[PDB]
């Protein structure tokens, strides 16, 4: 299915290596790697005009690439530095039009003990909103997490729900001066008051966190913040 | 060498017609437009070296002689929100290089404002404040307090009821925290409902 890049999420300690995969099955010759920092444009790292051919882009330093085949254009980070924290996008072109992978969110940390799983809590609709609007807003708050490698979703009666949902576009920083401040992220699910006031209805906010792996060595006296799902739930409420 | 986009951002209402601009130097060509959605996925809008193209509600013109290109979005929908980039090939080189982007926010027309602030209890002592049902003209001020948190607004669509609404959320551990005070740190419309 198109340009596919892997991992979607990774945490590295300073000095470690990693390879970002990108595979393209459309027989495109021209392939590109970009990075994008928050709220910025895409900056070209390396590009390849065909199998066996690669050239430096705008920002190649600290990166390497290979193109032994038309299908694969791996990006290597040989020795991870904090400046390489970014989102990375691979693209191919054919006939002038570009096709992009989904992105790979990479965070490089100086110490793993700045990595934290989210705490998650659900806030139930207020009686006054129900009375006034005939609608019922649930709030999910996910707090205290680092990196911002999370996917928040709502599940109603066991099924992921998409309508009536709004998740903050940007997480917010608990300590805004700090470059590795832990984050807070809110979402809302709004339903008719009728649906919320049914005790048969089950509401769950889920945060999938992408954390450390067993390539990581953990020293701290807290649980190793591994990839994991933290949820919070509420039952519909008659009373 | 460089692709320059403008305006730095554009905020409009559902229904409005949008124009974005890209100026480029004489060492690039083969211009393209992309939309990047809030989830970070880039999708090509046009390959547009010169002439004008149409794609449903969207259109694009490149006057390569005048070294610019224009992207038109007609009858803007909330789903048009995102960042719009132009990109061009540095000449000779097949180096595909991007501008800084224009952020586009398309706001819903709130049929029936009922701006209100509500307190919501934790499902499992702990509560949050919800400011909701305001028209799109309202801005939601950042917290002027290190440990009161205020989110920016977001648009939620209740699809099967054809209903969109704005909300922002605020919370704090503070002992003297009031929903009365959370969004009155800001200001709210002439009529915000504050129950109890």
């Amino acid at each position: 299915a198109g340009v596919t890049q892997t991992p979607k999420f990774r945490i590295l300690k300073i000095g470690q290596s990693m390879t970002l995969q990108c595979t393209q099955d459309m027989n495109h010759n021209y392939m590109y790697w970009y990075r994008q920092d928050p709220g910025m444009g895409l900056k070209l790292i390396y590009y390849s005009v065909g199998a066996g051919i690669t050239d430096k882009g705008e920002v190649p330093n600290g990166y390497n690439v290979s193109r032994s085949t038309t299908e694969d254009f791996p990006l290597r980070l040989e020795l991870a530095a904090p400046s390489q924290t970014s989102v990375y996008f691979c693209a191919s072109t054919y006939h002038g039009t570009g096709y992009f992978g989904e992105g790979s969110w990479l965070t490089v940390v100086e110490d793993l003990n700045k990595v934290f799983p989210p705490e998650v809590a659900v806030f139930e609709p207020s009686e006054a909103e129900i009375s006034h609007t005939q609608k019922a807003t649930l709030v999910c708050l996910a707090t205290g997490f680092f990196p911002d490698h999370v996917e928040l979703s709502w599940w109603v009666n066991g099924k992921e729900v998409h309508s009536g949902v709004c998740t903050d576009p940007q997480p917010l920083k608990e300590q805004p001066a700090l470059n590795d401040s832990r984050y807070a992220l809110s979402s809302r699910l709004r339903v008719s008051a009728t649906f919320w006031q049914n005790p048969r209805n089950h509401f769950r906010c889920q945060v999938q966190f992408y954390g450390l792996s067993e390539n990581d060595e953990w020293t701290q006296d807290r649980a190793k913040p591994v990839t994991q799902i933290v949820s919070a739930e509420a039952w519909g409420r008659a009373d | 060498i460089q692709v320059e986009q403008s305006p730095p951002d554009l905020i409009l209402q559902e229904g409005a017609n949008s124009t974005l601009r890209c100026n480029f130097s004489d060492s690039v060509n083969n211009l393209q437009w992309f939309h990047q959605n809030p989830w970070g996925q880039l999708i090509n809008l046009f390959y547009i070296p010169s002439g004008t193209k149409q794609n449903g509600r969207l259109s694009a013109t490149t006057v390569a002689t005048e070294r610019y290109s224009l992207l038109y979005i007609s009858s803007s929908q909330t789903t048009d929100s995102g960042v719009y980039f132009c990109a061009a090939l540095i000449q000779g080189a097949q180096k595909l290089v991007f501008g800084q982007g224009t952020r586009l926010t398309i706001n819903p027309n709130i049929q029936n404002p009922d701006p209100a602030v509500y307190q919501l209890r934790d499902s499992k002592d702990k509560s949050v404040c919800l400011f909701t049902d305001f028209d799109s003209q309202t801005n939601v001020s950042q917290s002027k307090d290190s440990d009161v948190y205020i989110t920016d607004k977001c648009v939620l669509d209740m699809r099967s009821m054809d209903f969109k609404s704005n909300s922002a959320v605020a919370w704090s551990n503070k002992s003297d925290f009031a929903c009365a005070n959370a969004f009155n740190n800001s200001i709210i419309p002439e009529d915000t409902f504050f129950p109890s």
